[PDB]
This record gives structure tokens, C-alpha cells and sequence, in this order.
């Protein structure tokens, strides 16, 4: 429906923080694994035995 | 005459042809609107006259038609480029635009009449009433008139070494006609393409005609030969207009310093 | 339309409300989960229980 | 009252805002005083057809609409987007006055999305039109006994009109497929037919005379703003302003802002008028709204003592004090002058 | 079919930056740092 | 995570400088050019 | 490095701007600004825009 | 095709010729298209109820096709 | 509407005539000229990031 | 007004035209719907009390 996209253009930019909340949203999830998990400098490996 | 068809050229539209939107007042905002432009990087015509084959006439003022606006410029040194004439049908039936630049007057005319074959203005006034209205035969019905300062202030070429970069955006909506106008110098023409830098048009007149209009087409000022009818070396770009939201930059001063499209490329959405 | 319009907008702006509280009880216990990772994992933890 | 108790704990507490109240009220409008020639549209000995209807350039001069509520006993005055007192109070910039005859059976045709032969083929109307419509009966003047004929319909075209768009096209219509290039048997037809008027109709037949007005509300030249004595300017000072119709309180201060010469209006981040042009003797001035802020209190405790402290938040005490008879916000309410030192903090 | 009618109304998932098998790489790591060296990973050279 | 258009994916392993997702990250690195890895 | 107090600092900054910004937005109305409207339209009207 | 048919073309071609005495600003022609136009539609309303319609009351047509 | 009509599988019974999803907005439709159930689909939009 | 007729239409093609072309003289005054969306979109009942 274009017309009611052009209606909601009058709406002022309200689309603009709601997507902005949910893309830090998703960065702050990755973020809880890349510090969680990413702990170590080096990927070590146990020996054979 | 049996001119002789020339192929049409396209020139990069580069970053011009951008005009204020409103008469509202703004100062270091960065303003996004929505309104007809210029996209950047357009093509646009590259019509040039001249006199061709040294002494032929050449008839490179096609009916271009009008669809939602134009982005007519120029290069132009001295006073040889006129007229902005209009027409659904361009016949004597269908009401038409006029607007000449005798002088220093404008004299907008908004009547329907038959139209010559080549219109054409005469440059140099007529000895001993004048002959520059070759261009029709005589208005019938007449609908509108408006006579004011001559559109343009720009002041003659005088020794040389510099022209005109007469820039005007026409634009005709609900009943409605604007026109935005800015002049400057050229520094360098070895290209004979439009610069690459930013300029700001501003409005001058709006007329409030409601007429149907499809067609554009432009006139030429010249006299007599000094065979035939001859004019100079001169050179106009036409580029046409589509719906668009532009992002504009208002300085502190309150002028346009730089703008961005939103759909010319990935970054300029971006931005 | 402007009706239905505010009710749709009103209940996104509740969703996203709502994904934020979970993100930061989410958040909050990542950030307990990194803390245990790096106490007891990486070293010894003298702390009780 | 804002703790709804009658006793007070020790602490700081917010009860309300503060704000100057405008010491007048100042009016500025153009001073140019030639009425406008709406009476010559208004009472025109013959009006144009309906498929060329007249366009009217209305400028400097203002217009007091009155006249048309007063007289004119018989009148349809059903207006869009604007009050008919508010009409004559607000300002104008494009007004253009149409005319044109219609019967009484088509006079609902003159509005935005509506359908209708006149409607789609004569005069058309934007769905976003602001103006009102005038209509009124027009049986004795424009109905000879025998009949009147000067006014012409159109009926036939290939094509619907914009808004806003006059058509005097005569050519034949292409009512069939064969195009005849002149008036035939089969289909070759005529765009637009002749009205018939005479006394001896009915009501809905009668020819009524119907004047539309166009109307935009930018307003940034107002070059035919309405009847409104223009009183002296006051600068720097919390007052009323009737800008050209920018209805507001601030305090309108000298700008050095540099208007263009089209720009008459200046705007903020967000759709704040803060920069304004005079309607009379060319001046740039700049609206601020006069000052206000917080108020809170620093009472120690209804049981320790009844005496209070006032804080006003953000709020510089020079320009701002308690002595002055200007009342900023409750009259009654009021420190005393000199009862303690007035301290200024961040 | 219940993805694919969220998705028909402009909901959709953004997949996590660290897939399954780099977080897998990670804890084996962390587990030959606390098999084969103790503490003293988690403060410097293994 | 999608379909990626404008830079080209090579056989190295890098830091992640621009995440895309599911472990694909983007760089301007070395003439110069967006490189996905 | 302190990519946090500046990150704090520019969502607050983010914040009172889209307030402030918000008062653009028609919602619907006729206009933005209530003088206007208060000076075009009658209280029966007015009261609902 | 019966009569009904050249009827209304009769009165298009003839409300057109009305039109055209209109715009001529002349008066007695376009007031002798009055009478004769009303004539028609007299005609019509008399077909239309079942009478028979008249032919060599109403005047001569043009070449109509 | 606006959507990619296919052929669908979903047997309408002689009185259906529309049919809906979880989404509790129509999926099918049924022709009103010819007896033959179509399922309506948007065409794939998806988004863009740069 | 009291013993009212019920006109029941179904199975048919409707157009709207014909009372806004004649009967000059009417009160067209309509709820939950436009008159020209009356005359465009599908309608399946339609009940006629005069
Ligand atoms: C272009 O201009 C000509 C000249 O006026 C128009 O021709 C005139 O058209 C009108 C209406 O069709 C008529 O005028 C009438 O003429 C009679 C004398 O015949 C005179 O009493 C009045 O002046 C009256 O208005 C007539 O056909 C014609 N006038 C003449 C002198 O030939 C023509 O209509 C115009 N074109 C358009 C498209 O309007
Ligand atoms: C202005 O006039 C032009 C004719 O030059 C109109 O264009 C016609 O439009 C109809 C319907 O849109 C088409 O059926 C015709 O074929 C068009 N004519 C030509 C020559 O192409 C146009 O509709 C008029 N009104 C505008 C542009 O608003
Ligand atoms: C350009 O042409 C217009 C119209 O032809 C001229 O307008 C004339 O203005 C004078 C003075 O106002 C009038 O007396 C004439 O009746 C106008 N029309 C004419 C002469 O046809 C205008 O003067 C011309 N420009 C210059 C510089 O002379
Ligand atoms: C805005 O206007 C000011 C005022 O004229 C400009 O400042 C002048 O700039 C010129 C050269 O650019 C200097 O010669 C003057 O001395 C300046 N005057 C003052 C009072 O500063 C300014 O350049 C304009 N543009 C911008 C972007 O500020
Ligand atoms: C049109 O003309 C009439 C009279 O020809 C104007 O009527 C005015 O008001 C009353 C009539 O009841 C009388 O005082 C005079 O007839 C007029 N007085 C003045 C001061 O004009 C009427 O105002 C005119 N204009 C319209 C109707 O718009
Ligand atoms: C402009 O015209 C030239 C001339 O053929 C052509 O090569 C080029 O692709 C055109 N560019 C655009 C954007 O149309
Ligand atoms: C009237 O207004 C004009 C506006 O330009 C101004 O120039 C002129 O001085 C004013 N005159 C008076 C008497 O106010
Ligand atoms: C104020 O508070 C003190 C502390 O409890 C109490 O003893 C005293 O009675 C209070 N004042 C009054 C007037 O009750
Ligand atoms: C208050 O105003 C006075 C006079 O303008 C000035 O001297 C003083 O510095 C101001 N104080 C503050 C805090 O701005
Ligand atoms: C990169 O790896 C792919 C395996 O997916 C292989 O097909 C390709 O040839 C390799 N390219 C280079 C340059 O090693």
C-alpha cells in the first residue's frame, strides 16, 4: 500500500529509533559472545596423547 | 531551410541543478526534502549552435518535450539565447507560453496564435517598427500578460575572457510555474562541459497559469548575416526532471553549500 | 487509518520496549556468565558457592 | 498540594514551572490599505463560462470578506481547511478569485474527489484544496424569457482535466474510431454544449452563479493579509506577536541573520519560527520565547520550621528577579524583594 | 511455515556473528589452556 | 547471512573489522579494495 | 579507547535530538504548529486536530 | 438501429448547432435553434410513449451519415 | 493486493472460497471465474545493508 | 414506514450511475462507504427497504 506509506511519512522519523534500538539490541548479543567466549589470544590444542 | 539533422550529445549533469525548495529561512541544518530534482550524474543534451558550413543556418531548436521539468543552462557570453516558448500542440488551437527578453523586459505572454516555422529573434535592433516579432503572427486570445526587469542582471561580456553560466529550473505543478535562476563566471572552458562544483538557484517568479504543457522549446536571437541568417559560437544544456529526495546543507550564512541524492549510489543513501 | 495506524505503531513500540528488557536481563546475565568463565575457568575462585 | 500533605519532610522538592507572562500584545501587518476589487468579481454584469471560467490575480490590497457575510441574502458559503471569522482574521499570499454559471443541480460538483461531467470535464478542483466556494441564485439575472444561451458546458473530451486546468478546446471530438475532422452523422459530436436558461424552470434547473477562491497559507510575503490595525513594534520583551498570523509569546530581539531576498521566514532544528521578517518596514528579527524554567523548593521540614527556600532552575537572577511588577506567573505568589540575599548558583 | 509468515510481515533474524564452530574452537581452547597449563594461561604465556 | 555484492572473498583469515555475519567479516585492505574473509 | 562515556554521551545527545525532532511529525494533522491551526480552524474541529 | 438512434445523433447535431450560435453572438439564430431543438425533444417524448414520430413535421436533415 | 500467484496445493472444499495462515491475513484465493485455488505470496523483498 | 418492503438482489451486476445521472433532486447522505467505492468494489447482499 504506497498510499498509506505516504500517510505514514507524516509520521515523522519514528521508524528510525525503533531500528536503531534493534540493531544495538543485536550488536549487545554479539557482543555477550565475543566476551564471554573470546577470552584467550592463542587457540590451543591438546596433544595427541 | 534543408538544414541538415545533427546527432544529439549527452554531458555528465555532475553535481548541479539544485534549487531551494521552499521561501522558510534555514541555517547550519542539514535539511532532507522531498521534491523534483536533478539527479547527479545525469545525462544531459549538449545542443550547440553555431553558424554551420560558414554561412548556414542551423536549426538545432527541436521540440524537446517538457514531461515534469528542465534543467535548461547555458555558457553564454553575450545576449543571443532567448525565448522559453511552450505548447501542448504548439499549433494556433492550443494556449502557449512566451517569454522574450527584448532589452530589459521579459514581457511574459500567455497566448494562443500560429507559430512560424523557425522562430528567431533579431539581435541588433532594426535601422530606422522592429521585425523581432517574426517569431508569430499576431495573439488571438490572450489570457495572461506580465511585463517586469529582464530575467537576467548579468552584465555584458565587455572585453571577453569571461560568459554567463545562466542556469534555470522550470518546473510546472498543480496550475503552477517557478523559476529558480544563478549566474557566475567560467574560469576554463577547453571541455565546453558544466563545472564541477555546487550552485544554488533561487526563485524569481511564479505564475499561477494552469495550462497543459508537454513541449519545450527554445529560440535564438539573431539579426541578419554580418549568408542568410548567422549567429555565433553558443551552447545550452537541457536536463529533464524526476521526483527525488535530495539531503541539503545549509550553511551558517544560510546557503547551500554541498547536497547529496539518496539515490544515486549505496553511500549516498548511507549518508 | 490513522486509528489503525497509531495501534500498530503503539504495539511495535511495545514489542521493542519489551526486547529491551530482555536484552538487558540477557545482558546482565552474560556479563555473570563471562565473570564465571574467566573466576573459575581461567583460575581458582576462593568465593563460596 | 503537589505532596498532598499537610506535612513536609526535609529535602528538596519540584512543584511547578515558572514563566513570564507577556507584558502586551503587539500587531504587525503590512500598511498598505486599498480594499481589494472583490466587489467587481462579486457583482460583474455577465460572468464567464464554466468551460473557460475567469481567473482573477488578487495582490496588495486587503480584503475584508465581511461584505459577503452581510449581503448577499441567498448564499452557499461551505469552506475547506479554514474558519469563515479566521478567514478574515488570517493572512494570504496567492488568493485568486474564478468565476463562472452552473445550474443548482451540479453545484455540489465544485469539490476535491467528487465525480460529475462539469466535475471531470469543465472545472476541477485538487483533493487538497484550501478555499471556500461561494454559490448563489442567479435565475433573474441570467435567464432571458425566451432563453439565455451565452453559457457554455463542456461534455466530451478524451481525457479528464487536471486541478487548477482550463480547456477552450473547439476541435471535434473522436467519438469513433473513423476521425471526420468536422460536425457528422455517425461520431463526430461536439466537447462542449449550450445552456438553455429561462425563468420558467425549477429551482434545480435554475442557473446559479458560483465563485471559488483559492487559497495557500504559506504566507511568507502576505501581500494580501486582511483587516488588522498594525500597532508599534516592541523589541526585546516577552510580548505577544501577530506576525502576518504567526499568533505567539516571545521576546523578538535585532537578527544577524541574512535573509535572501525571496526568504522571509527563518526555521530552527525543529519547525520553530525563530527568525521572522516585518510585515511593515523591512527589519530581520529573531523570536525567542521569553524566559522560563523550573521551580523548586528547599524547605527543611514542616515540623522544623515553615520558612522555605526557592530555587529557580537555569535561570540567571539579573534578568530574571522577584521585584519585578511584570507578575511572572502567579501574582499572589511572590518572594519578598530584599528578604534574603539573592544567590546565584551553576 | 511459522518463519515464513513472520518473515511475510518484515520479521526476520540476523544470524550471530560466531557461529556454532567458532564458539566450539573457543571452548576447546579453553580446555586444552586448563588441561595442559592450569591458571597460568589466563595471566600471560601458557 | 545474505548475498554479498561489491567485494570479493578470499582464502585468508584476518580480525574482524566489519561484521557481517555468521563468521564472514569485511576490510579495506590491499590495489585497494573491499575484501570479504 | 573510551569508546563508552562518549558512546553514553551520544545517546543522550541521540535522544533529546529525536525528541526535540519529533515535533515535526504531523501524526495526521493538518499542521505541526498549534497557532495555526488555533487560527484556521473552529473549536469543533479544532479540539480533535 | 430502429429511430431512436438518428433521433439522439439529430440532437447532438443539433445542440452543436446551438452551440455554434452561441459562440456566433447571435441571437435570433440561436433562439430559431431554441424552438427547433425543443421540437425535437417534443418528438422524442411523443416516440418514446408508443406514438408514431412524425418525419415531415421536423425539418429537412443535413447529409447526416 | 500485491503478490506472486501460484498454483497451491491446499484443497478448498466446495463452499471455501478464501484461505488464510497462521498470520491471520489471506494466502489463498480462490478464482472467481474458473474453479481453481491459487495460494497469493509477495514477491521476495528481504533487506539491504551497505 | 410501519410495514416497510424487503426487496432482496443478488446475483446480478450493479451500477450506481443512474441515480446520480437522474433523480435531480435527492438526499445521498452514506455510511461505511463512498459512493464512487460503492459503485467500484464487490458486494455479495445488498437489501432494499423503501
Ligand atoms: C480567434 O479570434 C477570432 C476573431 O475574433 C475568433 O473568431 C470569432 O469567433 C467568435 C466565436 O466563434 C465569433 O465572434 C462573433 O463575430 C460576430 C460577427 O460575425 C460579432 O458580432 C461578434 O464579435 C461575435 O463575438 C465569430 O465566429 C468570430 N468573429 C469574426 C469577426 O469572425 C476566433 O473564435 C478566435 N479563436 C478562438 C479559438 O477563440
Ligand atoms: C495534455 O495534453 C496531452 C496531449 O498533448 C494529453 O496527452 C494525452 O493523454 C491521453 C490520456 O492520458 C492519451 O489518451 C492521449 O494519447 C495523450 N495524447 C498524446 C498526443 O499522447 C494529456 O493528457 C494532457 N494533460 C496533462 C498532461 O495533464
Ligand atoms: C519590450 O516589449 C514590450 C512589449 O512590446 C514593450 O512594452 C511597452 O512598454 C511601453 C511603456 O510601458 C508601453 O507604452 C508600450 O505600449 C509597450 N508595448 C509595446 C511598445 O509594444 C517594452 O517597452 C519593450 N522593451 C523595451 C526596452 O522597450
Ligand atoms: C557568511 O557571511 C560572512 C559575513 O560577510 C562572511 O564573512 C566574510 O568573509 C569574507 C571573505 O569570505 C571576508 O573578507 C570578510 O571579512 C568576512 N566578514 C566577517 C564579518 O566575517 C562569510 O565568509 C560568509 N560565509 C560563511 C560560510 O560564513
Ligand atoms: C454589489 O453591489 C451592491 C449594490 O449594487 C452592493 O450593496 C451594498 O450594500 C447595501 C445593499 O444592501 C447598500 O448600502 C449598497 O447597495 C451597497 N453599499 C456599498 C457601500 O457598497 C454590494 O456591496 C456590492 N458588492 C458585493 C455584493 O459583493
Ligand atoms: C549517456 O550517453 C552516452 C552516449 O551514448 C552513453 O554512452 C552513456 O551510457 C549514457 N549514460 C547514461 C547514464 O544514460
Ligand atoms: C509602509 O510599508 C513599506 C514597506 O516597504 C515601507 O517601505 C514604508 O516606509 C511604510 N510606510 C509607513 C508610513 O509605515
Ligand atoms: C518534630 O520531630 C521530633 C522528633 O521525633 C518530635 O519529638 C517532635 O515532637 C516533632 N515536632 C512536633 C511539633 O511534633
Ligand atoms: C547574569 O546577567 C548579568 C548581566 O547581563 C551578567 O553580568 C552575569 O554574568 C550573568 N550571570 C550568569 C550566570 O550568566
Ligand atoms: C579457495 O578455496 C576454494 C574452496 O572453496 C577453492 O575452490 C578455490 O580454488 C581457492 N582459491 C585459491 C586462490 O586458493
Amino acid at each position: 500500500s504506497t498510499e498509506c506509506s505516504n500517510l505514514l511519512l507524516q509520521y515523522g522519523s519514528f521508524c528510525t529509533q525503533l531500528k536503531r534500538a534493534l540493531t544495538g539490541i543485536a550488536v549487545e548479543q554479539d557482543k555477550n559472545t565475543q566476551e564471554v567466549f573470546a577470552q584467550v589470544k592463542q587457540i590451543y590444542k591438546t596433544p595427541p596423547i | 531551410t534543408t538544414r541538415t539533422q545533427l546527432p544529439p550529445a549527452y554531458t555528465n549533469s555532475f553535481t548541479r541543478g539544485v534549487y531551494y525548495p521552499d521561501k522558510v529561512f534555514r541555517s547550519s541544518v542539514l535539511h532532507s526534502t522531498q521534491d523534483l530534482f536533478l539527479p547527479f550524474f545525469s545525462n544531459v543534451t549538449w545542443f550547440h549552435v553555431i553558424s554551420g558550413t560558414n554561412g548556414t543556418k542551423r536549426f538545432d531548436n527541436p521540440v524537446l518535450p517538457f514531461n515534469d521539468g528542465v534543467y535548461f543552462a547555458s555558457i553564454e557570453k553575450s545576449n543571443i539565447i532567448r525565448g522559453w516558448i511552450f505548447g501542448t500542440t504548439l499549433d494556433s488551437k492550443t494556449q502557449s507560453l512566451l517569454i522574450v527578453n527584448n532589452a530589459t523586459n521579459v514581457v511574459i505572454k500567455v497566448c494562443e496564435f500560429q507559430f512560424c516555422n523557425d522562430p528567431f529573434l533579431d539581435h541588433k535592433n532594426n535601422k530606422s517598427m522592429e521585425s523581432e516579432f517574426r517569431v508569430y503572427s499576431s495573439a488571438n486570445n490572450c489570457t495572461f500578460e506580465y511585463v517586469s526587469q529582464p530575467f537576467l542582471m548579468d552584465l555584458e561580456g565587455k572585453q571577453g575572457n569571461f560568459k554567463n553560466l545562466r542556469e534555470f529550473v522550470f518546473k510546472n505543478i498543480d496550475g503552477y510555474f517557478k523559476i529558480y535562476s544563478k549566474h557566475t563566471p567560467i574560469i576554463v572552458r577547453e571541455p565546453e562541459d558544466l563545472p564541477q562544483g555546487f550552485s544554488a538557484l533561487e526563485p524569481l517568479v511564479d505564475l499561477p497559469i494552469g495550462i497543459n504543457i508537454t513541449r519545450f522549446q527554445t529560440l535564438l536571437a539573431l539579426h541578419r548575416s554580418y549568408s542568410g541568417w548567422t549567429a555565433g559560437a553558443a551552447a545550452y544544456y537541457v536536463g529533464y526532471l524526476q521526483p527525488r529526495t535530495f539531503l541539503l546543507k545549509y550553511n551558517e550564512n544560510g546557503t547551500i553549500t554541498d547536497a547529496v541524492d539518496c539515490a544515486l549510489d549505496p553511500l549516498s543513501e548511507t549518508k | 487509518i490513522d486509528r489503525l495506524i497509531t495501534g500498530r505503531l503503539q504495539s511495535l513500540q511495545t514489542y521493542v520496549t519489551q526486547q529491551l528488557i530482555r536484552a538487558a536481563e540477557i545482558r546482565a546475565s552474560a556479563n555473570l556468565a563471562a565473570t564465571k568463565m574467566s573466576e573459575c575457568v581461567l583460575g581458582q575462585s576462593k568465593r563460596v558457592d | 498540594c503537589t505532596l498532598k500533605s499537610f506535612t513536609v519532610e526535609k529535602g528538596i522538592y519540584q512543584t511547578s514551572n515558572f514563566r513570564v507572562q507577556p507584558t502586551e500584545s503587539i500587531v504587525r501587518f503590512p500598511n498598505i490599505t486599498n480594499l481589494c476589487p472583490f466587489d467587481e468579481v462579486f457583482n460583474a454584469t455577465r460572468f464567464a463560462s464554466v468551460y473557460a471560467w475567469n481567473r482573477k490575480r488578487i495582490s496588495n490590497c486587503v480584503a475584508d470578506y465581511s461584505v459577503l457575510y452581510n449581503l448577499a441574502p441567498f448564499f452557499t458559503f461551505k469552506c475547506y481547511g479554514v474558519s469563515p471569522t479566521k478567514l478574515n482574521d488570517l493572512c494570504f499570499t496567492n488568493v485568486y478569485a474564478d468565476s463562472f454559471v452552473i445550474r443548482g443541480d451540479e453545484v455540489r460538483q465544485i469539490a476535491p474527489g467528487q465525480t460529475g461531467n462539469i466535475a471531470d470535464y469543465n472545472y476541477k478542483l485538487p483533493d487538497d484544496f484550501t478555499g471556500c466556494v461561494i454559490a448563489w441564485n442567479s435565475n433573474k439575472l441570467d435567464s432571458k424569457v425566451s432563453g439565455n444561451y451565452n453559457y457554455l458546458y463542456r461534455l466530451f473530451r478524451k481525457s479528464n482535466l487536471k486541478p487548477f486546468e482550463r480547456d477552450i478546446s473547439t476541435e471535434i471530438y473522436q467519438a469513433g474510431n473513423k476521425p471526420c475532422n468536422g460536425v457528422a452523422g455517425f461520431n463526430c459530436y461536439f466537447p462542449l454544449r449550450s445552456y438553455s436558461f429561462r425563468p420558467t424552470y425549477g429551482v434545480g434547473h435554475q442557473p446559479y452563479r458560483v465563485v471559488v477562491l483559492s487559497f495557500e497559507l504559506l504566507h511568507a510575503p502576505a501581500t494580501v493579509c486582511g483587516p488588522k490595525k498594525s500597532t508599534n513594534l516592541v523589541k526585546n520583551k516577552c510580548v505577544n506577536f501577530n506576525f502576518n498570523g504567526l499568533k505567539g509569546t516571545g521576546v523578538l530581539t535585532e537578527s544577524n541573520k541574512k535573509f535572501l531576498p525571496f526568504q522571509q521566514f527563518g526555521r530552527d532544528i525543529a519547525d520553530t519560527t525563530d527568525a521572522v521578517r516585518d510585515p511593515q518596514t523591512l527589519e530581520i528579527l529573531d523570536i525567542t520565547p521569553c524566559s522560563f524554567g523550573g521551580v523548586s523548593v528547599i524547605t527543611p521540614g514542616t515540623n522544623t520550621s515553615n520558612q522555605v527556600a526557592v530555587l529557580y532552575q537555569g535561570v540567571n537572577c539579573t534578568e530574571v528577579p522577584v521585584a519585578i511588577h511584570a507578575d511572572q506567573l502567579t501574582p499572589t505568589w511572590r518572594v519578598y524583594s530584599t528578604g534574603s540575599n539573592v544567590f546565584q548558583t551553576r | 511455515d511459522l518463519i515464513c509468515a513472520q518473515k511475510f510481515k518484515g520479521l526476520t533474524v540476523l544470524p550471530p556473528l560466531l557461529t556454532d564452530e567458532m564458539i566450539a574452537q573457543y571452548t576447546s581452547a579453553l580446555l586444552a589452556g586448563t588441561i595442559t597449563s592450569g591458571w597460568t594461561f589466563g595471566a600471560g604465556a601458557a | 547471512a545474505g548475498c554479498l555484492i561489491g567485494a570479493e572473498y578470499v582464502n585468508n583469515s584476518y580480525e574482524c573489522d566489519i561484521p557481517i555475519g555468521a563468521g564472514i567479516c569485511a576490510s579495506y585492505q590491499t590495489s585497494q579494495s573491499i575484501i570479504a574473509y | 579507547a573510551l569508546g563508552k562515556l562518549q558512546d553514553v554521551v551520544n545517546h543522550n545527545a541521540q535522544a533529546l535530538n529525536t525528541l526535540v525532532k519529533q515535533l515535526s511529525s504531523k501524526f495526521g494533522a493538518i499542521s505541526s504548529v498549534l497557532n495555526d491551526i488555533f487560527s484556521r480552524l473552529d473549536p469543533p474541529e479544532a479540539e480533535v486536530q | 438501429t430502429n429511430m431512436l438512434e438518428a433521433l439522439q445523433q439529430r440532437l447532438q447535431f443539433y445542440h452543436g448547432q446551438v452551440a455554434r450560435a452561441a459562440l456566433e453572438n447571435n441571437s435570433g439564430k440561436a433562439r430559431r435553434f431554441g424552438r427547433i431543438v425543443k421540437q425535437y425533444e417534443d418528438a422524442i417524448k411523443l416516440y418514446k410513449a408508443g406514438k408514431p414520430v412524425p418525419y415531415d413535421e421536423l425539418p429537412v436533415p443535413p447529409g447526416f451519415g
